[PDB]
């Protein structure tokens, strides 16, 4: 019975290493595991003449290590069953590795390894430049992405927000063995880390695998200084990039987020439960609780939109995303910022209940296995320092309702200049202005 | 449109041909609705199809989260239509068959096979093996395969 | 802090907005004619009927 | 369009697939345009395919109701085009394949055949009278083929 099956789930231990960095994990009856190191970098933490650097170590950080070069690497890791994986978002880069519990230990060193002691053959990366310049040429055909990006430059343009997790196509072409050093040389340290895991796996072995790989102690007090980030001014604006030739075209709308701490977020989830999302293939169709999906249906308004609630350290991004034909696409904004008015006007707790029932069916479906479990870890810890269980959420969702939302909602939409990404067929879309005024009354 | 998203990874292309090439009957049939039968399916086709082949001894009521005391008391006092093994399944025949899909794409997927084991056989756990062997899937994101 | 406190209090909702105009024009009114005509008529000392009245008035 | 109007009969369906279950090049090639190449073809491939193919060697200027002299002078001074046999078309290999269409018609046409002779052959009118003695088209008006 729920109210007593969240309980009943294991508290995550954490203990710091009197080195800087950091080590927690969730012990279940589990044959598998994971575990991976949840490094705070990002492309926010780059700049003008290394934009890509971040990524472009995520592509190197397989091909070999000082002490086992890459040959040895993959076949030591493949021959062992283990997976290893990992990305590298603005502010969170991640290595992890799923495999037998048994490996546990062995699997730390392999992790420890990589972010350390990494290979960076110079022979490897003018092969992994051309590589990356190709995973460009192809991520550049994904609209959904393609929008985003061009979202994000413009909702902070100016700042190290507005910047590609991918960097520049220069960049790319000329970092060098010296700067991608630099990075991981100034970016992976102790402190802005944390070794997670989950699976069947006792703190205690685990913490002290990290005790033996992970003991570069730091002299100063500036190696236990977490450097803290300029912050990036949000726009209110707009970048339309029209190609006609384009199938179907995206939009994106946002405004400035509350940042990762600020509570209301879950309210803002709550929200975004509520207008929910939609692609031509939901069942439900006309029937569907999401009104802005069954006018989409009912007057086929769209392809696919989505709600987000993007949270940074110090910001982030609240808004939707549609894809649709050239021809409809004015109706379904308008549709679009239609409820997200109503969500500051008229929210009932019909609406509310649902919205809270939903969320937590998706919150506890991000912690559906081993991996998405270490990586909420990895980020909760990182991000907001403890750790959040189920219960806790939980309950901060329990405590929502109608007047509350209207509340938040206003606070974060009403009367607020936003982001806008157009791309594609875009003719209809049109005029900042009357987007703007969208933003109130309804 | 269903069948349209779906085709978008060719990867499903031939997975559909292969099966037909490969066979001549039950096995041998599409995933996914050929066109020509679009939209002309009825409704009484439906209801057969359901008539004969969803019937208890072919249905099992699985279920994680729950005391299987519960589980148990739904599917008893709530389950009918059932009692029966309607239709049987058309034995799989082999072809040896070859399909080729000429469409000017800058990437060519192909598979090729032959008639390997069949479920709960002994001589499965050979291939399933035979296949890590030979290699099927990577473990090293943006890697190579050395094993 | 004005014009924060008018974007709250007046400016924000389409109602409390137009309920200002409304309340303001009011006043507006109600002072700018003042306004106006004292300006007027002392742009005019004397010539006004307003002025050289007392010299006929009397019962 | 032009290539909806034909496949009206399905007697030009089979027979498509037929060359291309019979071939793997050349003669295997479709006689109609296949879809994903409809609007993708260019100016340039015309010409190149024209300069290439449409060569004197290649070219015989035919014709009735007239006399020889003129068709001659016109020949001459007119199609001064050049020479040479241009690109020569690949060798027709033989496949020895089968092709299938389901496609729920009341009807089912169907080919089969084998490698058969040339033109200018030896064999060649073995066939054609094989043919006759199979029976090949009919002489009565809704009749039968005793013959």
């Amino acid at each position: 019975t729920y109210a007593q099956t969240l309980q009943n789930i294991p508290e995550t231990n954490v203990t710091t290493l009197d080195n800087g960095l950091r080590v927690a994990s969730e012990e279940s009856s589990q044959p598998t595991c994971t575990v991976g190191v949840w490094i705070g970098a990002g492309s926010r933490y780059e700049n003008e003449k290394n934009n890509g650097a971040g990524y472009f170590v995520e592509h190197l950080a397989f091909k070999g290590t000082k002490k086992r070069p890459c040959a040895a690497f993959e076949k030591e890791v493949e021959s062992m069953g283990a997976h290893f994986n990992g990305y590298t978002s603005r502010e969170q880069t991640a290595f992890y590795i799923k495999a037998l519990s048994k490996d546990m230990p062995k699997v730390v060193e392999l992790l420890a390894d990589v972010v350390q002691n990494c290979a960076l053959e110079e022979s490897q990366i003018e092969k992994e430049r051309g590589v990356i310049l190709q995973e460009l040429k192809e991520m550049d055909n994904d609209m959904t992405n393609v929008t985003f990006d061009y979202l994000h430059a413009t909702a902070f343009q100016g700042t190290a927000l507005a910047r590609t997790v991918e960097g520049t196509t220069e960049n790319i072409k000329h970092l060098t063995r010296a700067d991608l050093a630099s990075y991981i040389d100034t970016h992976f340290k102790a402190p802005r880390m944390v070794l997670a895991a989950a699976g069947g796996i006792s703190h205690k072995e685990l913490v002290d695998a990290a005790r033996q790989h992970f003991s570069g102690v730091s002299f100063t007090y500036k190696e236990d200084a977490v450097p803290i980030l300029p912050r990036c001014r949000f726009t209110g604006s707009e970048i339309r990039a029209r190609d006609d030739a384009l199938p179907v075209a995206h939009v994106a709308l946002a405004v400035e987020g509350p940042g990762w701490a600020d509570p209301d977020n879950v309210v803002l989830h709550v929200a975004n439960a509520i207008i929910g999302r939609y692609d031509r293939t939901f069942g439900g169709g006309k029937h569907l609780s999401s009104r802005l999906a069954a006018l989409a249906v009912e007057h086929k308004l769209c392809h696919s939109f989505q709600t987000f609630n993007t949270s940074y350290s110090d910001t982030g991004l609240f808004g939707f995303h549609f894809v649709a034909d050239p021809l409809s696409i004015d109706d379904m904004m308008f549709c679009a910022q239609g409820e997200w008015m109503r969500l500051c006007t008229s929210t009932t707790e019909s609406e509310v209940k649902r919205a809270k029932n939903h969320l937590r069916s998706a919150m506890v479906a991000q912690l559906d296995g081993t991996t998405p479990v270490c990586e909420t870890i990895g980020s909760h810890l990182l991000n907001y320092g403890r750790r959040i269980s189920l219960e806790e959420w939980d309950s901060r969702i329990s405590a929502v309702d109608a007047r509350m939302v209207r509340d938040v909602c206003s606070k974060y939409i009403y009367d607020k200049c936003p982001a806008l990404a157009a791309v594609g067929p875009i003719e209809q879309l049109l005029d900042y202005n009357r987007i703007r005024s969208g933003m109130y009354w309804i | 449109v269903d069948k349209a998203v779906a085709f978008q990874s060719p990867q499903v292309g031939v997975l559909e041909n292969l099966h037909a090439a490969a066979y001549k009957t039950a096995l041998a049939n599409p995933l996914y609705c050929p066109d020509y039968r679009i939209g002309k399916i009825t409704s009484e086709q439906l209801h057969h199809f359901v008539q004969n082949n969803f019937t208890s001894a072919r249905m099992a009521l699985v279920g994680i989260g729950v005391k299987h005391s519960d589980l148990k008391q739904v599917a008893e006092q709530f389950l009918n239509i059932r009692s029966g093994a309607g239709t049987s399944s058309a034995k799989a025949t082999y072809w040896g068959g070859e399909i080729r899909e000429q469409n000017g794409h800058s990437l060519v997927h192909a598979a090729v096979v032959t008639e390997g084991a069949a479920v709960g056989s002994a001589e499965a756990n050979a291939f399933s093996v035979l296949q890590h062997v030979l290699g099927a899937g990577p473990l090293i994101k943006r890697g190579s395969s050395v094993t | 802090a004005l014009l924060r406190q008018a974007y709250s209090a007046l400016f924000r909702r389409t109602s409390t907005f137009a309920l200002t105009v409304v309340l303001g024009a009011v006043l507006f009114e109600r002072a700018f004619d003042q306004g106006a005509d004292a300006i007027f008529e002392h742009l005019n000392e004397g010539k006004l009927w307003k002025h050289i009245k007392h010299k006929y008035e009397a019962s």
